[PDB]
RNA sequence: CCUGUCAAACUCCAAACUUACAGACGCCGUUUGACGCGGGGAUUCCGGUGCGCGGGGUAAGC
RNA sequence: CGAAGAGUGCAAGAGCAAAAGAUAGCUUGACAGUGUUCUUCCCAACGAGGAACGCUGACGCGAAAGCGUGGUCUAGCGAAC
RNA sequence: UUAGGCGGCCACAGCGGUGGGGUUGCCUCCCGUACCCAUCCCGAACACGGAAGAUAAGCCCACCAGCGUUCCGGGGAGUACUGGAGUGCGCGAGCCUCUGGGAAACCCGGUUCGCCGCCACC
């Protein structure tokens, strides 16, 4: 299904799980990478701020942190970098698939809305930002235009 | 109080010296209360009225204040009991007082208690008071009969020093009597 | 005190709103109203404020306005100095127009009425979709500007 | 509403907040209140009898006598004026 | 200072679980006094398919009734120390516990005006090996 | 301990705002009688649109 | 240690701690007659049904104030012939 | 109020902690079961009778702000949200200006270790 569908936050908070049953389980394989094992102690924190509020599904929150975390593969599968994708999708999304009669939907994914401006990745690293293409690609798979912020680094 | 929404009990529950639930079902008489309160060495009977602030106390008796009548003896028996009961409850009368119900507190409604026995006296007083006969102690025991005979089983006098020898309930013949009519302070 | 006039029809006009103009008296485009400053009238004006054009007017111009479009509260006499000697408290239309800007008075206690019906604004006005910092001609006015609107509509 | 009972929707309305938990203070239950007196009518959650239908919440009526220990409070439902029979324990003095 | 600080042993507690008696019988000629039945709340497998039924019986003894059995009972017990209770507690063992306090307990037994003892008159287990200790026996 | 997130059927908080009653000012009523009461006569119970807030629906001149 | 997360017949939300919960004992008010008020039906007319609150009668328990017009509150209901 | 009784508001009063106080008006702990009354077992409690002892509990007085709470100043913030108006912007979800209001979290510093009523009482 398109992002067209559901990328509005046009429908009323629908997550809690009490009432709610067969939610789709999340394609998000991660939410730390890199040396998770270490502190955000770095020199440079760089991060994508989307530019829209929008809903994202779990479907391109995995696209784009793929697309972006397997390229910081120019680091290595080891790397000296840090990696977090800050958002959970907890809305329930649904699709009504007798016409428009008792169309209420069914649940068929979950998406993370995010407000304009809030950052949804966020990368620490050392003066090594090969993170700037990856959020190239991956502000390349979630329907906002976005814009990648450095936070701490005068390193120019 | 572990937070925000921890529940701390109206101060006087906090203290465990009012029960709210007898208070109500109390208070709903309409009618004054004739609050019967004890300790160990005394014996205290108020007439409380409700407040816009709390409550008022019209009148009241104490067993100290016994004595300024001609009481030589302990005070925390059921004589002394009686008799404040009924110096309060004169005392109410004189202050327009004319009809109340028994509050006992936490104290128990134990029959021949001390409690009821300074309700006897308050209804001696001429105060209108609910009660129940068969639940007060039977005259002799409020003159004080059961300490005399008590001291019967001498072998040592009861009350170190004192007065008497073997005691006298007779004395507490005289302060009714002496209370029944005029004196000051009432 | 300020100076009320309704620039904006009633038509989709809120009819508390609407309700609120007729409480002031006016009830007309270009209807003028002197409305002294209270707590329980600046809520009124604040409510109107979209729909009309208010400030402070300097007492030259209240006395134009008043010497050119005042009215007896019943009759088509002349308001005059000579008029306002003989039927209020006042010996002239400035001693009027200065009670007026004190607040020691209204038009109708003097026996006027207490709307002054305006001619449409000469030259005409600075729009009624936007307020006055906005380049509008709504709301709150300098007592410069004030003047400005209720001069050329005198 | 999905039924029509006395309470629906009074969820937020007939709950006590945390701190107001527990037995209500007797004094307020007892309250003495004069004919014509301007009363305020707010069900407590903590007393169960004496109540009135919770519709009427926020109303501030006019005592004018009483039944019983209960009072009779006149009050304006919209343009219909009803009486209310309610206990003190649900009213407070106005001002 | 002292003397109403000095431990005391209020109540001596002798009990058997059994979960079926008689057993009352003995409890009761070793104690002096009639004992008293237990029920037992809550029904289980173990054939408890009765919520309020006898299980076992207790009895207990206070003041001399307490310690003309204490002079007699704890020599047929021995441990100590890793057996007492928080609050000069311990019991040992047919089971047999003994509450230790100091003087000003009945503040917190009473109806009126109660409160609960202070952490600073609460007996201590220390202070309380030293109690019985000092008294016919030894610790540990 | 630290670190990353949420709620139509969560709330330690908490608006704008809506609402009861009263007072004040305004407006209005006492020959245009208001407010209120009684009686006669209806028509009406396919509505629609914009704006605000919506709930359903991918959406719709739904 | 522990304001309440237990329990209170059953949905959900709400109420309740010297209790509205537990245990024990006693008891039959799950009583008769007749009303007021609200609800049903916001505003605003409409029945059955319901509830809160009175007056009278007869009672139970309690020292007594008092509590009991069924189960803490909101479902468990039916016209004329 | 050199220690009391009944309360109102019901944490500004809670939690925890330090220090002080009793030939006596007192409150207690305390001492004791012939009686009234009491233990489904215990004068533990309840109830009754009483003063040898004590100020260690409680209690009353004075105080500490670590936790919880009430309020206030400063920052967050005139931010978030919002009643009214707009031929203002945006493909659009949406935003902006003008006018009238206006938080919450959190940080920092103060406040708060109850206040008040009636009766009694060296
Ligand atoms: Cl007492
Ligand atoms: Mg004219
Ligand atoms: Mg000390
Ligand atoms: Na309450
Ligand atoms: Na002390
Ligand atoms: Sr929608
Ligand atoms: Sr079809
Ligand atoms: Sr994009
Ligand atoms: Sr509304
Ligand atoms: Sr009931
Ligand atoms: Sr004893
Ligand atoms: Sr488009
Ligand atoms: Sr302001």
């Amino acid at each position: 299904k398109p992002g067209a569908m559901y990328r509005n936050s046009s429908k009323p908070a629908y997550t809690r799980r009490e009432y709610i049953s067969g939610i789709p389980g999340k394609k998000i394989a991660q939410f730390d990478m890199g040396n998770n094992g270490a502190g955000p102690t770095y020199p440079a924190q760089v991060e994508l701020v989307v530019e829209k509020p929008v809903q994202i599904r779990h479907n391109a929150l995995e696209a784009a942190r793929v697309a972006a975390n397997r390229y910081v593969q120019n680091s290595g599968a080891a790397a000296n970098y840090k990696f977090r994708i800050r958002k959970f999708p907890f809305h329930v999304i649904r699709e009504n698939k007798d016409g428009m009669r008792a169309p209420f939907g069914k649940p068929v994914g979950t998406a993370a809305r995010v407000h304009g401006a809030n950052h949804i990745f966020i990368a620490w690293v050392n003066p090594d930002p090969n993170v700037e293409e990856a959020w190239r690609r991956a502000k390349m798979k979630v329907t906002p235009t976005i814009n990648i912020d450095s936070s701490p680094a005068g390193n120019a | 109080a572990t937070g925000p929404r921890y529940k701390v009990p109206m101060r006087r529950r906090r203290e465990a010296r009012t029960d709210y639930h007898q208070r109500l079902r109390l208070l709903k008489s309409g009618k004054p209360r004739l609050v019967a309160r004890k300790s160990n060495k005394h014996v205290r009977a108020q007439l409380v009225t409700l407040g816009p602030n709390g409550d008022d106390t019209l009148a009241s008796a104490h067993s100290s204040d016994l004595a300024e009548y001609g009481w030589e003896a302990p005070t925390g028996n059921m004589p002394s009991a009686y008799l404040t009961g009924l110096l309060a409850g004169l005392r109410a009368q004189e202050a327009g007082v004319e009809e109340a119900v028994l509050d006992i507190g936490l104290n128990s409604p134990t029959p021949g208690s001390k409690v009821f026995a300074i309700q006897e006296g308050a209804i001696d007083a001429g105060l209108d008071i609910p009660h129940n006969d068969d639940v007060l102690a039977d005259w002799q025991r409020t003159r004080g009969a059961h300490i005399a005979e008590y001291d019967e089983q001498l072998e040592e006098p009861l009350y170190s020093g004192d007065f008497d020898a073997a005691d006298l309930p007779e004395h507490f013949d005289e302060l009714r009597e002496t209370l029944l009519d005029g004196d000051i302070e009432l | 005190m300020h100076a009320l006039v309704q620039l904006r029809g009633e038509v989709n006009m809120h009819t508390d709103i609407q309700d609120t103009l007729e409480m002031l008296n006016i009830h007309h485009v270009n209807h003028c109203t002197l409305v002294p400053e209270t707590d329980a009238y600046r809520g009124m004006v604040a409510k109107v404020n979209d729909f009309v054009a208010f400030g402070e007017p300097s007492q030259e111009t209240l006395e134009t306005v008043l010497a050119t479009r005042a009215e007896p509260l019943e009759g088509d006499a002349d308001v005059d100095d000579e008029w306002v000697a003989e039927h209020t408290d006042y010996d002239d239309i400035s001693g009027l127009a200065f009670a007026l800007l004190s607040e020691e008075t209204t038009l109708r206690e003097q026996g006027l009425s207490p709307t002054l019906r305006l001619h449409p604004p000469r030259g005409g006005h600075d729009g009624v979709k936007h307020p006055v910092k906005e380049g509008g001609q709504l709301g709150k006015h300098d007592t410069e500007g004030i003047d400005d609107l209720l001069e050329a509509m005198r | 509403p999905s039924s029509n009972g006395p309470l629906e929707g009074t969820r937020g309305k007939l709950k006590n907040k945390p701190r107001d938990r527990g037995t209500s203070p007797p004094q307020r239950a007892v309250e003495e209140f004069d004919d014509g007196e301007k009363v305020h009518l707010k069900i407590d959650p903590s007393v169960p009898n004496g109540r009135f239908h919770p519709r009427f919440d926020g109303q501030t009526g006019t005592v004018e006598g009483k039944q019983g220990d209960a009072y009779k409070v006149d009050i304006v439902d919209g343009g219909k004026e009803k009486t209310i029979i309610v206990t003190a324990a649900h009213l407070r003095r106005q001002e | 200072f002292h003397e109403m600080r000095e431990p005391r042993i209020e109540k001596v507690v002798v009990h058997m679980g059994i979960g079926h008696a008689n057993a009352e019988d003995i409890l009761g000629e070793i104690t002096g006094q009639m004992p008293v039945r237990t029920k037992a709340k809550r029904t289980v497998g173990e054939f408890d398919i009765r919520e309020g039924d006898p299980i076992g019986a207790k009895v207990t003894l206070r003041d001399e009734m307490a310690e003309e059995f204490l002079q007699t009972a704890l020599p047929l017990a021995e441990l100590a120390t890793s057996q007492f209770d928080d609050t000069g507690n311990f019991s040992f063992g047919l089971d047999v516990t003994v509450n230790l306090v100091r003087p000003g307990y009945r503040v917190a037994k009473r109806d009126k005006a109660s409160r609960s003892i202070p952490t600073k008159h609460r007996l201590n287990p220390a202070d309380a090996v030293a109690f019985i200790e000092s008294t016919y026996d030894v610790e540990v």
